This record gives C-alpha cells, structure tokens and sequence, in this order.
RNA sequence: CUAAGGGACGGGGUAACCCCGGCAGAUAGCGCACGCGCCCCGAAAGGGAAUCGGGUUAAGAUUUCCCGAGCCGGGAUGUGGCGGUUGACGGCGACGUUAGGAAGUCCGGAGACGCCGGCGGGGGCCUCGGGAAGAGUUAUCUUUUCUGCUUAACGGCCUGCCAACCCUGGAAACGGUUCAGCCGGAGGUAGGGUCCAGUGGCCGGAAGAGCACCGGGUGUCCGGUGCGCCCCCGGCGGCCCAUGAAAAUCCGGAGGACCGCCGUUCACGCCCGGUCGUACUCAUAACCGCAUCAGGUCUC
RNA sequence: UGGCUCUGAGGACCGACUCAGAACUGGUACGGACAAGGGGAAUCCGACUGUUUAAUUAAAACAAAGCAUUGCGAUGGUCCUCGCGGAUGCUGACGCA
RNA sequence: UCCGACUUUGUGAAUACUUAUUCCGUGGGUCGGAAGUUUUGGCUCCAAGGCCGGCCGAU
C-alpha cells in the first residue's frame, strides 16, 4: 500500500499549524523573587483576539523588579477581566478574579485556570475557553495540592504552583451550531490542515485499512490494539467499550 | 410584522432545518444585543470578538462569554470567589 | 519660484552676489522683474509704468539685464 | 474660599501644564474681557535643580536658579492644592511684564535657599 | 477620449501605484503618481487624533523636510498625548501623591 | 527592509557523502579608561530619500538627451538673524509663531493593513448653453453641424469639508439629528473658536510655453447641470467559533547628569552625487504548443 | 405596450428627470431589430450551497453541518526520523488525535 | 513496539541519601543557616545623607 494520511501528519510538511497571525505565547510571567515572597501589580492594557484560540488574551504591563524598564506580559484572560484593571501576582496577592496566586494561597473549592504543573511552568492546565480547575484539598506534610481538571481527572500538584483566579473567558462557544461547511472552513483555516475529512471506507485499500470492497464497509473490527504499528492503528484505538450507553 | 416566528433567523431562508435555526436563534440574538456598562452606566457594550465586549462611549473592554457578556457560571464563580475571600479572613 | 512684494526687498536680492541676471517681462497689465539667484527665481510685479522705469535705472550696474 | 492670594495651584492645560504656581490676585467674578472667574498666578517655568553637598560652590549657585512666568488662568484650568506660599508679591507691556517676572524670581530664589516650601520647588512627576 | 498609460514599469494596480489624472499645459492628460494616505499621530490612551500636526508619510516628517512648528506641540507630552490625557495624568499624579502622605500619617 | 521560507558558526548525529537551529556556546560587539550587552539570503505586484512641464531622433527619453523650473541625500563653511531670567514669545484654552540647550537610560506614534453596504467630497471624463476662430452642408431649411478655446512639479497666501478638540453656559413641556444611524448633567441644543485634507481658490512658475487661426499679428472667454462613468479620499453601518503581516526607516516625548562667549532643528550662501537594467514584441506572426498553429499565457 | 398633441404631480435659490391622466391617429401595428423563463401532475436518489475521474463517466459518487463513538492530564496520546532529533505545539480536554 | 537479563550504577539503614543520569526554568537576579508596594489606566534608573579614595545607608 501507500502511506496513510494519519502517518503523513508527523512529517509536518503541509500539516504544520497555521500561526502567522498569532500574538505570541500566552503564559504567566517567569517566577521570580517578588512573586515568590510578595506581590507585584500589573495593569491590563488590552483584551485582544488570538486567531485559532477561542479564549481572549489579556495584555498586562508590569514594572521590572530591578531594571528601569517596562515588562509586558500576555496570558489567557479570566472572565470578568477588563482594561485599566490592576492585577496582582504573587504569594501575598488577594484572592480576586484575575490575580495570579500560588495554590497554597487558594482555599478548598476555589476556581482556577492556567494552572502550573511544575513550579515555574507558567501555566499548563485549564487554558481553553470556559474551562477551569477546582481546588479539592491541601496536604501540608508533602506540600502538595489536589485539583480537579476539566476532564474530571484528579491531579496532585505542588502547592507552590501558580494559577489565576477565575475561569477562562469565552465560555459557551461550542453550544452554537456551525450550520455550514464554510463556517468550519474558516475555523480550521487558522488552525491546521485538517478539516475536510474523507472517510476511510470511501478510499481504496492501497490508501487505508478500511478501503475497498463492493460495499462501503470496514470488514473487520474497528477497535484496534494499542500496540499496532502506524498505518495499522486506525479506527477506535485501545477502546475499553463501544456503542452508546 | 414581516415574519411570524423566524425573526433574526430569517436570513438563513429554508436551509439547515427548523430545529437548528431555533437553536442558533438565542445566540444570534444575544451576541448582537447591547449590554449595560457597569463602569459608565450606559447600554453601549457590544461584542468585538468571541469573549470580548467593548463599551462604545467609555471605551472599557471586558473579557466575557462567547455569545453573551456575562455567562451564568461567571456570576456563580464570582460569588464563590467572594465567599472564599471573606471566609479566608 | 518665489514672488517679491515690496520693491526694496527686490533691490537687496538683485544686489546679492549669487544673483546672475534680471529678466524684464512686459504684460498688458504690469511689468515683471525676475532675478535669477542660486536656488530660486524671484519675481516682482510692478503695476506702475514709471516705477518700472525707476527700477530699471536703479538696478546694480554689475548685474546683467535682459529684455523679454 | 480656598482660591486666595498666596495659595498654591497646579496648571492643568497650556504651555505650562503640570507646573506649580502661586496665586497673586483673584478675579472671582471675572472682568468684562473675561466673564469667567480667573486669577493671576506666578509659576515656575524652570524648577531649581537637585542641590547636594558633594557639589562645588559655583555649581550649587547655578542649580539654585529659577525662572518665573506670569499668567492669567481660568479657574477650570487650575488644580488647587492645600499648600501655601507667601512672599508678599501684591501685583501690560512686554517690558513691564518681564521686569515684574524678574522681581518675583529674586523673591522665589531667596525663599528656596531658606529651605522652606520644599514641595513647591520639587516639580511634579507624571 | 485620451486614454492613458502608466509612466513607469509598474503594471499592477497596487496601493503604491495609485495615480491621478492631470491636464498639462500641453493640452493633454497624463498620469501623476500620488502618495498613499497616511494616518497622523495618534494618542495611546484615548486613541484620538493628535491636534496640530499634519498627516504625512513617515519620511516627510524628517527635520530637513518639515519645519519645527509643524512637528511639535508646545505642552508636556506634546505630540504624544492629547490634552485630555495630560490633564488626567497631572491630576492623577498629584492626587495619588497626596494619598501616599495620608497613608503615611494614618 | 523584512514575509512564508532557505542556508549556516559551535554543538549533536553520521564510515563518509551528508543530516540537524534552539540545543545556549567566553556569540566574536556597540556608546562616550568608563558604561551597555536579552549571522546571512529571501518580493523589478508587500514596505520604501527625492521631478516636473515643454522640445528633440530614421531608430530614445510613455520622467535618462535639450530648455526652463525644482527636489533629496551627504560634506564642508561663512554672512545675517535668534537665545542667555543660561536654554524664546503669544493664547483662558484647543493651539500658534521661520529659530529658541543637552549625555547614558526609558516611553509613544507613524510605517501598519480584512470583506461587504449606503451616503458625502475632490480630480478627470461625458453632457447643456453663450461668445469668438476656422471648417462642413446649403434646389429648400438650418442665429445651424463639427473641431479646438490649455495650464505641471514646486513655493507663498487664502479657504477650511466630514469627523476630532476647546471656552461660556446649564437642558422635561425633553431636545438635537441621519438615507440609515445615533448623541446629550460623563454637559446637549446654542453662541464663539482650534486643528485636520484637498487631486480646493488666487498669485509666482507662465505665456516667453502649447494649441487654433490670419498674413510677424489675433485669441486662448463666460456660465449650467447630474441616483451619470473611472480613480482617490472622508465618515458611518454591517459581518466573523474568520478579527484580516513584519522589519528597515522617520517623528515625537519623559528625564536633566553636563555646560557660558558659547549655543542655535533658522535664512541665505559653497561642493559633491557610484554600479547594473533601459531598443523592440508582449501576441490569430517577436513567449510555449516541432510552425508565421482558430489552442494556452498576469495586468493598467 | 407605437406615434403625435397636450395635461397634472413631485423642487432649488432657475432647473433635472421620473410617475400618472387625456384627446387624436395608423392596413391591430407597436419589448416591431436586438435582447429575452416554456409551463403543470407525480415517483426514485441526494438535504441544501460546494467537489470530482486534465483527454469517453459531473453522478445517486466525495465533502458538508448535525449525530455518535474512541484515546489522551505532557514521565501523555497520535505521527515522522538511519541516527541525533522532530510535527501536532505561539497547543492543554469548549483541546489535540 | 512490549517484556526480561547485563551495562550505565553509586552510597547507607532495618527503606533512606545525592553526586551519576533524566526533566523543567532563568538576561543562571535575593538559594541555605542565623541575626535583626491593594494605590485612582500617573512617574519610578545612573543615592541623597552620615561618618573616615573607604565604610554605612544596602545585616
Ligand atoms: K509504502
Ligand atoms: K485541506
Ligand atoms: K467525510
Ligand atoms: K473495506
Ligand atoms: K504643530
Ligand atoms: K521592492
Ligand atoms: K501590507
Ligand atoms: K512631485
Ligand atoms: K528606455
Ligand atoms: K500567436
Ligand atoms: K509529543
Ligand atoms: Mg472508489
Ligand atoms: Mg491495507
Ligand atoms: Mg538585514
Ligand atoms: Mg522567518
Ligand atoms: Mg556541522
Ligand atoms: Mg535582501
Ligand atoms: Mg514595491
Ligand atoms: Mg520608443
Ligand atoms: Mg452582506
Ligand atoms: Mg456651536
Ligand atoms: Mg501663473
Ligand atoms: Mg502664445
Ligand atoms: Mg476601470
Ligand atoms: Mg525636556
Ligand atoms: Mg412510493
Ligand atoms: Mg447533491
Ligand atoms: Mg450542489
Ligand atoms: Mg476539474
Ligand atoms: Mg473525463
Ligand atoms: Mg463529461
Ligand atoms: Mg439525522
């Protein structure tokens, strides 16, 4: 046969992400002494749109801790943030929406977003629009914290990891029906070369395991081993169950 | 007048199915509505992009919902964060 | 090109060292005095017949004078 | 009642925006030329510079100099402060105006050397 | 009706190739190439136009090419901030500074 | 100059050819000893120092030659002016005036941006009339039909659209207002002003040119109109789970270390401006399709 | 539905088109050339717009919105690479596969 | 590709350690031990001052 479409994406030739009009990585400011021990005030100057990202980003300006310079940051905006608003980052920052705090400073039940996995990660969890993590419990002995991720999984994180207070802005985006192939075309035009998908049963056997036949049918179970080689691993991969419950 | 039930959704003609048009109607209305600006006190907040809500006159720009200025959970989150902040003291 | 309004300022410009020539152009209305300097050509419009003559006689003797 | 001669103000608009001035005369009702309330002020066009011990004697004499401007200002272009500077001023032509400016410069330079009114001579940062 | 041609070897109607029609003393029509429309100075805190300065291409503001009065405004933050922005900063600078003293006393 | 992207020092891999650029490696240097310190290539449609009119050849110049008139960049140097309350005046103010300190450091703007729909403005063209010049028709009619009646960059003064801004004042019996909107105690209507742009007006250029007539001479003038056409601009509205380049370059600003016969972004004055392309075709015959091929080939 | 002779209405500070009405009149001809839908009643398939076998198949085929399922919390899933390393990823479950 | 053995691979207690190895962050900018700034969409640098180039201010 020939190389299937699932395999060709790893070469990254025509399958690289479309990033020409993106505003830069969204993440916390690098962890430093002022954040580790006190608070630092920045001001929100813009709430802007990032192509390919559902959530709006917030442009924030700080004063550099030891250089006579401005420090401009850009992270995911929590819902309710606005221009001309003072945000505070650090150990002594108040529990308010838009502030960046260590998890040790957030009590049980707090709603947080852009949560670090390692201390100084600048935010790894709950970054998509409308998503958030929940603080479940605190362990002072190990100095770890238990959070609940948007997928439902529990996760143990160091209590020094930073998160922003609130949920990500732009929620409710996927409740609206797209209604048109053209609306889907514009969505993926600024993301990746992935949108119009051809069914494997609509192919020839040279191109896909599902291809061929005098009727469009898979002809073997669509559930496939976790250890199948690339080119063979198509369909439902390592499925514990199928069907609609 | 001009329509008995379609409203804003009449731009779609006969296409996409009646249930889908009725589904999109509430978000089409809400995303094109004018919202109250708490900062200046006027109904001048308009959606600039998904999640972005800017007041026309005072110029404030606010991060909000995709198709409505304030989502329901946003109010609930603010109350939970406020109660946690007070009880923290 | 630039215009000169008062007669005296034309007199000093025609006395400039970099001034090369003066052209006198006669129209049905007035008489134009144009002095070619290094960067600009300066034009002065004299609406009076005798003031044109007095200007003609009072020009610097070192400057070339041409009739157009 | 707080816009009286001797009271310190800040100019908000114009060529001297952000400069500190002292009121000299108040036309609360306004003249016929100026219907609005307005006052004559004497302000600092150039603040005396930072004077430190390490400096030499000639240099610190140069840093203590001030320039003064006289201006009629609408009340709405003035930010009234709580401070007070009294130097007994009690005040048309381009020659009378500049001469009166030089007199106020001598009085204000002398007040600055006294050490008082440190806020008045220390600029504003915006 | 005296149709026209381009006068240089640019053959595409780009924004940098915009022309105008003029009548010459020779009694004919020729193309003259114009300059692209440019924004003037803008205020960063209000977004409004900066008064007193013309709207030119950036290199037409060069000192050898433009007079100084045209380039500047006589006020602090002259061509950078508008009058309303400067008034707000002066008032904010003074009022917050007074609050710092009151915080110290109390 | 940078775009998508390409190459590439060290390092890593590799038998070698060669394959890897973020993996950080004393980064190879910049200002005034002292201070600072986060490679190149890639667009004759993107960004961008500065030119116009008239003439000229067998063949050029749709801006290269000639005539005239400007401009830009760079470099030296005066003469005059301007400032010293050392670093100018005026205006309530918006802001104005050709000048009118300054180092490391720091901050902003322009460059610089989508699609669609009305409306308004400017330029050119078309179109109606009058006057004068020449030509056509003319058995009859036709104060008629046709042609032309021009004004460049650049400089000065005026004007000042649609928005934006300023001062006074204080609004319900609400008012103002668009084709549509919309706007007002966070200050409307009103009154009076500031700025903005023009491909607007007048003057200079410049009638001496060009054109049309008569044999050197005459003329190159006065109006009207518009859901008209093309280009550009302005200002609103709509749309997006789509929000529609970057850098060079230029301008402005914050601060005020440092400095007096020395400063001067002013006017006028002086010198200089490299290399390569430039003819012609651009198509039912100059390109590709074995051709002088009914095909194909991007534009004004 | 032509031609002709009129009439009325709609304005600005003298003008432009439009729209209505009437009389008369021609070998009933008049959107006089040009330009310019044939219509109706049903069955099958595909929702629709889009796409495709350059040079015999334009379709009922492909795509599509909607619906559903699977894997995955980064020490990860999926994929590329001889190797070193790399794409998704300027990404983080309203996401990627 | 999963899985086991050996190698990388060391040390000490009746499972702990850290320096090998691996990963993450930073313009390697306040680590270990002890002693003693919430403000309104504004500015913030190159130290004033004190005491003898030097020390404190800046444990
Ligand atoms: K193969
Ligand atoms: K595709
Ligand atoms: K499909
Ligand atoms: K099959
Ligand atoms: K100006
Ligand atoms: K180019
Ligand atoms: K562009
Ligand atoms: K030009
Ligand atoms: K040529
Ligand atoms: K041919
Ligand atoms: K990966
Ligand atoms: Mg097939
Ligand atoms: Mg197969
Ligand atoms: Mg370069
Ligand atoms: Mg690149
Ligand atoms: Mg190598
Ligand atoms: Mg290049
Ligand atoms: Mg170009
Ligand atoms: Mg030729
Ligand atoms: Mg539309
Ligand atoms: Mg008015
Ligand atoms: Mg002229
Ligand atoms: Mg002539
Ligand atoms: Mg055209
Ligand atoms: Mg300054
Ligand atoms: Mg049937
Ligand atoms: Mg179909
Ligand atoms: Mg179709
Ligand atoms: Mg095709
Ligand atoms: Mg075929
Ligand atoms: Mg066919
Ligand atoms: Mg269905």
């Amino acid at each position: 046969g020939r190389v299937i479409r699932a395999q060709r994406k790893g070469a990254g030739s025509v399958f690289k992400s479309h990033t020409h009009h993106r505003k830069g990585p969204a993440r916390f400011r690098s962890l430093d002494f002022g954040e580790r021990n006190g608070y630092l005030k920045g001001v929100v100057t813009d709430v802007i749109h990032d192509p390919g990202r559902g959530a709006p980003l917030a442009k924030v300006t700080f004063r550099h801790p030891f250089r006579y310079k401005h420090q401009k940051e850009l992270f995911v905006a929590a819902e309710g943030m606005y221009t001309g608003q003072f945000v505070y980052c650090g150990r002594r920052a108040t529990l308010s929406v838009g502030n960046v705090l260590p998890l040790r400073s957030v009590p049980e039940g707090g709603v947080i977003c852009n949560v670090e996995h390692h201390v100084g990660d600048r935010g790894v969890f709950a970054r998509a629009s409308g998503d958030y993590a929940i603080v479940i419990s605190h362990n002072p002995d190990n100095g770890t914290s238990r959070i609940k991720l948007p997928s439902g999984a529990k996760k143990i994180v160091p209590s020094s990891c930073r998160a922003m207070i609130g949920q990500v802005a732009g929620g409710g985006r996927t409740e609206k029906p797209m209604l048109k192939a053209g609306n889907a075309y514009h969505k993926y035009r600024v993301k990746r070369n992935s949108w119009p998908k051809v069914r494997g049963v609509a192919m020839n056997p040279v191109e896909h395991p599902h291809g061929g036949g005098n009727h469009q049918h898979i002809g073997h179970a669509s559930t496939v081993r976790r250890d199948a080689p690339p080119g063979q691993k198509v369909g439902l991969i390592a499925a514990r169950r199928t069907g609609r419950l | 007048k001009r329509t008995k039930k379609a409203g804003i959704v009449g731009k779609y003609g006969t296409r996409y199915g009646a249930s889908l048009r009725k589904q999109i109607k509430k978000m089409e209305v809400s995303q094109h509505s004018k919202y109250f600006c708490e900062f200046c006190g006027k109904f001048a907040v308009k959606r600039k992009a998904v999640g972005i809500w800017g007041c026309k006159d005072c110029g404030k720009v606010k991060a909000g919902g995709a198709y409505t200025m304030n989502t329901a959970s946003a109010v609930t989150v603010r109350s939970t964060i406020r109660r946690l902040r007070e009880q923290t003291e | 090109p630039k215009q000169i309004h008062e007669i005296k300022d034309f007199l000093l410009t025609a006395r400039r060292k970099d001034a090369r020539s003066v052209r006198i152009k006669r129209t049905k209305d007035a008489v134009k005095f144009k002095v070619r300097c290094s960067r600009y050509l300066y034009t002065l419009c004299v609406h009076d017949t005798d003031k044109a003559n007095k200007l003609k006689q009072s020009l610097p003797p070192g400057l070339n004078v041409q009739e157009v | 009642k707080f816009l009286k001669p001797g009271k310190a103000v800040i100019l908000l608009q114009g060529r001297f925006a952000g400069r500190k001035a002292v009121i000299v005369r108040v036309f609360e009702e306004g003249t016929r030329d100026r219907p609005y309330g307005h006052c004559l002020v004497a302000g600092l066009a150039k603040y005396p510079k930072k004077v430190i011990r390490k400096d030499s004697a000639k240099k610190t004499a140069k840093k203590s100099r001030v320039k003064c401007f006289l201006k009629l200002v609408n009340f709405t272009h003035i930010m009234p402060t709580r401070y007070t500077l009294d130097v007994d001023f009690k005040d048309a032509t381009r020659d009378k105006k500049v001469a009166s400016c030089k007199a106020a410069k001598a009085r204000l330079e002398e007040r600055f050397k006294t050490g008082k009114n440190r806020w008045f001579f220390t600029k504003l940062r915006f | 009706v005296q149709r026209l041609t381009y006068r240089k070897r640019h053959s595409y109607a780009t924004k940098s190739n915009q022309t105008r029609v003029v009548k010459t003393p020779g009694g004919k029509l020729v193309y003259q190439y114009t300059k692209k429309r440019a924004s003037g100075p803008k205020c960063p805190v209000t977004g409004k136009k900066i008064q007193g300065i013309p709207h030119l291409r950036p290199t037409e503001y060069k000192r050898s090419r433009l007079s100084r009065n045209r380039r500047t405004v006589n006020r602090p933050y002259g061509g950078v901030l508008s009058g309303p922005a400067v008034r707000e900063r002066i008032i904010r600078a003074f009022l917050v500074e007074e609050q710092k003293i009151v915080k110290k006393v109390l």
